[PDB]
């Protein structure tokens, strides 16, 4: 898992859209 | 992400009561003429 | 957003609809008694012309 | 004005040439194990190696500053200021860690490919925008996915051929 | 005719509007006009409500009634979503900065 | 959400954030 | 001979359903091997689309089994989903205005 | 659905039979 | 019974109005053609494979084997030199082919 | 018509098991967002329809004339084996030939074929159950451990050759040999890979009688299969008799 | 007065309320505040329905924001261009699979028991 990326959270990626 | 073993198997009891459309017990008094009036009333 | 909000989302949407069929219930085994109760639809036609 | 040369002297932050002919022979020589590629560099990660590998930057906030070609990037958390985790470099480096470079520099003519070509691939990767960079190394990334797909399918195509032997003896 | 024949009928909808008065009253045949009156009264229009009957009276069960419906409820359809305010710090100072 | 309020968790946790980059660089 | 070749029969037949078992075996795993093979080789030749097919086709493969349904939400939000569906909501709107409900 | 019957069986060869 | 084909014509038979015999022979075709034509209203409802086909079921289970054929794809960081092959041939079909191909010459 | 859409049964089966576990799968596309599904879904409706309705003595005399009805189906079976490229899933295309088959077991005591094409078109459905082989009969056994649809058609076929006037004409001048279906016909004749069409329905009709099965294992299989053995020897019968009586070649 | 459109069809005057209807709903309000004018959104398209993980498929999150700044035909060639890159890389009928000539006859054995 260390040597895998990291990945962009959808989940929060949604929700400062719509708040914004 | 999800568990979805479980979700399905929630979701299919939440098909199984969601109101899709009327069933046999609760349909009244069917009336042959108004359907075969509807059918070419060429509405949707 | 997660799965366990997902989830508690889809507990509060079936007991809904338990409750709704329940209603459903109760209004065909009045109608059934001979006692006329609204359904979920709307009730159909009236007295003019279709029955 | 000066981002164009901030990019571009952030490809070349802390290499030198010393560092760029140790990389150089590291990948020439080896082929798909950047970890000795990264002990005959000596002072870098293997994923530093591979991004200076395709002339790209890292901490992933000269790439996209603001935040409008960019859609849904603008709208991705972070650590503010601090602690910086890049999901886009870091899955590029993954991504090409997997696809044999000599083949990668057979893939694009950005890369680089010699210690006699360093100059003027730098010249003609110069003049470009943020937004350029994040554009081709997804591409790389993706082409490169594409061609793991390619061989993961070919050795698919040879167990149905196993399988199919497996059916005439039986 | 057929103006005649919707106008002469909604003036008493308690009324059977027979053929007769209707071939009595407009100079045609009395097969287009009996074509066109069965026709009429066919696709409702005209004697819809000559007997006409009256519903008594519905015991309602809860949630089968006006003004039956909560914010509570789901919205299977309805499209549109309400959504979670996210209040985290980081995520709060992403906000001041878009 | 005020930047110009000295006492909101805006100001505090953005100044403890650069203080704190600039702390450990 | 009769019972004779029917005891071999008896005899001959066990050995051929524990061969089929194996046979039905083999052709599960060589249908999922198909499916893997398409899969890896329809994103393996255009990795843009196959991967735009990939996404619209698990979301949509949760909304069906979570048991949701209806427009997509971003899709109707805008201006110009009621201008070029037109048509059916003057039907629509005369519909629900003329039975009372609107 | 339904399956044959005899009854099926029983009027085809009344219709040959009557022809 | 085995009424007649008689029995089915128009005139025999009612129609949209607005003797004895024929209401001997309607007894018998409506006793006849309602114990053949009615539906069967016990199991073997199945009828076939493709009816009792589930759709959320498959839909499941394609939404599985699409997770785990993605994650075998692009989280297993094996390089590409390193990917070994699989066999072509097993260790009984390299032994029966080795016995036929004995018993070849006869 | 460019090509006569003969798939059997089983493969059909295939299709639709293959089209079902799919990853990038339509099946599920819903109503509201595609016009060409709702089109579909209202004649899956229509059919599903009239196959429940023709279960009544009454019903199955009145849809037999019905002008509307044999025009209908005359239209629908065109469409299904001639140009089958409009509907969208291949689950609905079965379930056509899966319900009139079922709504042509209940009328054809009393049907009088209109036209000549619609004679073929019903041959080349009834045909279309059942499994073929890779001259000798072209059809191996269907074994009736996977489904009686095909039962149903040797009572189609066994129904529809009891009149001497249209019903056998127009089967006698398809197996043997108003102004543009003479062009039409003599296009689908040959566009159906002489007389393979007399040995295919023969050989079909020698099939589903469980000749082997019954004869495997004693009375409970021919108690059972007594009326499909009946009826598809009367119209082997009818065949043998009333038709094969010259332009033969084999 | 609120949704009573006859009403509101009155205070307007010489129109239907049909029409007045149909001019509320398509007027563009909230248009100007969404993100597109009609690239693409990405994975926020598909709004209440997010399959995806920070923490199980890091990979395929950072892949669907990505696949829509890309350009799909350059993807496609540079993929084609590595696939004839390793096929004359290798080769320094299906050959492809079958490479050793021992699994050629192996094969060929095969096709010779089967047909005998």
């Amino acid at each position: 898992p260390g040597v895998l990326p990291v990945g962009i959270d959808t989940h929060t990626a949604t929700d400062i859209y719509q708040t914004l | 992400g999800y568990d979805i073993n479980y979700i399905s198997k929630i979701g299919e009891k939440i098909d199984s009561n969601k109101p899709i459309f009327l069933f046999a017990p609760e349909l009244g008094a069917i009336n042959l003429h108004a359907l075969s009036m509807s059918l070419q009333s060429k509405n949707l | 957003f997660s799965n366990k909000e997902y989830i508690s989302r889809l507990w509060h949407t079936l007991k809904y609809y338990q409750d709704l069929k329940n209603t459903r219930m109760k209004s065909i085994t009045s109608t059934s008694q001979k006692i006329p109760s609204a359904s979920i639809w709307g009730n159909g036609y009236s007295g003019y012309g279709n029955g | 004005p000066l981002k164009k040369v901030k990019i571009l002297e952030q490809i070349d932050e802390n290499w030198s040439k010393e560092d760029l002919q140790k990389l150089l022979k590291g990948i020439q020589e080896f082929g798909a194990d950047w970890y000795k590629v990264a002990k005959n560099v000596g002072n870098k990660s293997p994923e530093q190696c591979i991004l200076r590998f395709l002339q790209l930057p890292i901490e992933d906030k000269f790439l996209y500053g603001d935040g409008n070609g960019l859609g849904p990037l603008k709208y991705a958390p972070h650590l503010p200021f601090s602690k910086s985790e890049n999901p886009v470099l870091s899955t590029i480096a993954f991504l090409v860690g997997l696809v044999n470079p000599k083949t990668v520099q057979s893939m694009t003519q950005r890369a680089i490919q010699s210690a006699e070509s360093i100059k003027s691939q730098k010249e003609e990767i110069s003049d470009q925008k943020p937004i350029e960079h994040i554009k081709e190394g997804s591409e790389i990334a993706i082409s490169s996915l594409g061609y793991r797909s390619h061989i993961f399918a070919t050795n698919e195509e040879r167990q149905m051929n196993f399988l199919t032997n497996e059916l005439i003896r039986l | 005719y057929r103006n005649f024949m919707v106008n002469s009928y909604r003036l008493n909808p308690n009324e059977y509007f027979s053929v007769t008065t209707a071939r009595r009253n407009v100079s045609g045949d009395a097969a287009a006009l009996f074509r066109l009156h069965k026709f009429l009264t066919k696709w409702g229009l005209i004697n819809y409500q000559v007997d006409s009957k009256l519903l008594p009276k519905n015991i309602e069960p809860p949630l089968t009634s006006q003004y039956s419906t909560r914010h509570d409820a789901p919205r299977g359809l309805f499209p549109f979503e309400s959504y979670k305010p996210s209040v985290q710090l980081p995520d709060m100072a992403k906000l001041k900065k878009m | 959400m005020n930047t110009s309020d000295s006492e909101s968790t805006l100001y505090k946790y953005l100044k403890e954030s650069k203080r704190k980059y600039d702390e450990i660089t | 001979e009769l019972n004779e070749n029917a005891r071999e029969l008896e005899q001959i037949k066990p050995k051929i359903a524990l061969q089929d078992k194996e046979i039905t075996s083999v052709l599960s795993n060589l249908h999922e091997s198909n499916k893997r093979y398409r899969f890896f080789k329809k994103i393996s030749e255009d990795p843009v689309k196959a991967l735009n097919e990939c996404i619209a086709s698990t979301s949509n493969a949760l909304k069906v089994l979570s048991g949701d349904e209806g427009y997509n939400e971003d899709m109707v939000r805008r201006a110009n989903f009621y201008k070029e569906n037109e048509a059916m909501l003057r039907e629509n709107i005369e519909v629900i205005l003329s039975n009372g409900r609107m | 659905i339904r399956n044959i019957n005899v009854q099926d069986a029983l009027l085809t060869n009344q219709l040959y039979k009557n022809h | 019974n085995i009424p007649s084909l008689t029995s089915f014509a128009e005139e025999n038979n009612y129609q949209y109005g607005y003797t004895y015999a024929q209401q001997q022979l309607n007894k018998q075709r409506q006793d006849f053609e309602r114990v053949r034509l009615r539906p069967e209203q016990l199991s073997n409802i199945i009828h076939d494979e493709s009816d009792t086909i589930s759709f959320r079921s498959n839909l499941l289970k394609n939404f599985i084997s699409s997770n785990d054929a993605f994650n075998m794809l692009s989280l297993t960081t094996v390089p590409c030199d390193r990917i070994e092959k699989s066999r072509l041939f097993s260790e009984k079909t390299i032994r029966y082919l080795m016995q036929k191909q004995h018993e070849m010459k006869t | 018509p460019l090509k006569i859409h003969r798939t059997p049964y089983l493969t059909s089966l295939k299709k639709i098991k293959d089209e079902i576990d799919d990853p990038f799968t339509k099946i599920n596309t819903r109503g509201a967002e595609d016009p060409k599904v709702l089109i579909n879904d209202q004649l899956s409706t229509i059919s599903m329809i009239l196959r429940n309705i023709s279960f009544s003595d009454n019903n199955s005399r009145i849809m037999s004339r019905n002008f509307y009805l044999k025009r209908f189906i005359s239209d629908l079976l065109w469409l299904v084996l001639i140009h089958p490229e409009n509907f969208t899933c291949n689950r609905k295309i079965l379930n056509f030939k899966k319900d009139l088959v079922i709504v042509l077991s209940n009328i054809s005591h009393l049907l009088e074929i209109a036209s000549s094409i619609d004679c073929l078109l019903i041959l080349i459905l009834v045909i279309s159950f059942g499994q073929p082989k890779l001259e000798s009969l072209t059809f191996n056994e269907f074994q009736l451990q996977w489904g009686k649809y095909q039962t149903f058609g040797v009572d189609i076929l066994a129904k529809l050759f009891s009149l001497e006037k249209p019903n056998l004409n127009y089967f006698k001048s398809i197996l043997l040999n108003n102004h543009k279906d003479k062009k039409l016909l003599r296009r689908l004749l040959n566009l159906y890979n002489r007389h393979n069409l007399l040995n295919d329905v023969v050989s079909f009709l020698f099939s589903a009688i469980p000749l082997q099965q019954v004869l495997s294992q004693p009375s409970l299989l021919i108690d059972q299969f007594s009326p499909v053995i009946s009826q598809s020897l009367t119209s082997i019968l009818v065949i043998v008799q009333k038709i094969l009586p010259f332009n033969f070649n084999k």
